[PDB]
């Protein structure tokens, strides 16, 4: 559902790029990820680790879906059980979550 | 100045 991410644990809400960059250094490990919103509207980030760096990715919420890149899901939880099961960025797969604490 | 991912 569209808004099925708000009780996901590995969504952050209005966390900032920092403090999300903070979280992934503490115990760096490929595969690592949350979700945040960003201060856009209408917009999130995945933030992960991938191939020893700390990366980001945007996603726009278009009306009543996602998108990433060109890829269109019906919702974020959707977009994020997909990039458990296919490369989100070269060949790294969402794989460890950083939950809310 | 964020650095995100390429578009696309």
């Amino acid at each position: 559902g569209s808004h099925m991410h708000e009780s996901k644990e590995w969504y952050h809400a209005s966390l900032t790029r920092a403090q999300a960059e903070h979280m992934l250094m503490r115990v760096p490990r490929d595969g690592a990820f949350l979700v945040r919103k960003r201060n856009e509207p209408n917009s999130y980030a995945i933030s992960f680790r991938a191939e020893g760096k700390i990366k980001h990715c945007r996603v726009q919420q278009e009306g009543q879906t996602v998108m990433l890149g060109n890829s269109e899901f019906d919702s974020l939880v959707d977009l994020i059980s997909y990039y458990e099961k296919h490369p989100l960025y070269r060949k790294m797969k969402l794989r460890y979550p950083i939950n809310e604490e | 100045s964020s650095v995100y991912v390429p578009d696309e």
